[PDB]
């Protein structure tokens, strides 16, 4: 789990990070 | 040998703080007109030619990164990093870096 | 209503699972 | 009752160890070229006929999933699962199983 | 002060109890066939006028909403929040109340 | 720092904003 909670993490600083459209 | 989030946090103040220097030893030796060096809360971007698009290493201490591609962003003539097209936020691609997009 | 938080982690889950175009 | 996340956790965790079991299974008695069952990090794809659509219930040990619908795949006819066109990730989609599509 | 997530959790209660007793109130003294109050996660939409878009201030209890914006609905003639075309879930734009749209 | 607080921001976001992005 820990894998994905450091990946999780991962996806909302992509979120606050790639801001080109989608 | 897998990273946890506390350690991940940990590295990404370390490169925060360093970012810190480049832009205080930047600031204290200026010259032209280009894109100033910045913290996103990933990497330090650096200074960008203006008129240019400015490429930088996925960063290699992000685990869940791809380390052999390229973060992007793009500096005017100006100077100034550009805002993304009808919104308002700095323009940066990190498609090359992780795999869900 | 704290289902929010295991319907967060359907998000994360969503997110790293439902790769079909948007 | 409405289950906990640490819950979610370990029912994902108990359906993990039991897709590690199908796929040492089906390797022990290998048939055809179809494609294979995988572990997605939700439910495990099981043998998938080549050339078709694979549509799985949405897992019933998923809360916030809907499960009178489907989530599907695409096998190719060389035994492959698809990937999506234009990226480097398998193709599924879950939009039946969740609200938020 | 920097407001903690938990400290957002808490107020988020706090309107959750008022949007509560604010549905309470209004189911005990109805008139026409308005769009009723309701809870959405986030905050407590008003009785909304039959064909027409309601719009709520970005709620000052959520420090990383921009407290200038406006949150729409739609409300149908029928009195009833429109749902979002080819979807199931309630219309609603918060895109003015946040950064990331 | 205080991104946890924002990333729940994210999600709230996440559950809230459903028009057609
Ligand atoms: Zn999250």
């Amino acid at each position: 789990y820990q894998d994905l909670r450091r990946r999780f993490f991962x996806h909302h600083l992509x979120a606050e990070x790639h801001t080109a459209e989608i | 040998d897998v990273m946890t989030k506390e350690e991940q946090i940990f590295l990404l103040h370390r490169a925060q703080a360093q970012c810190e220097k480049r832009l205080k030893e930047v600031l204290q030796r200026p010259a032209g007109r280009p894109c100033l060096p910045e913290w996103d809360h990933i990497l330090c971007w650096p200074l960008g030619a203006p008129g240019e698009v400015v490429a930088v290493p996925c960063p290699d201490y992000i685990y869940d990164f791809n380390h052999k591609g390229h973060a992007y962003r793009r500096c005017d003539r100006n100077g100034s990093w550009e805002l993304v097209p009808g919104h308002n936020r700095t323009w940066a691609n990190y498609s090359e870096c992780v795999k869900f997009l």
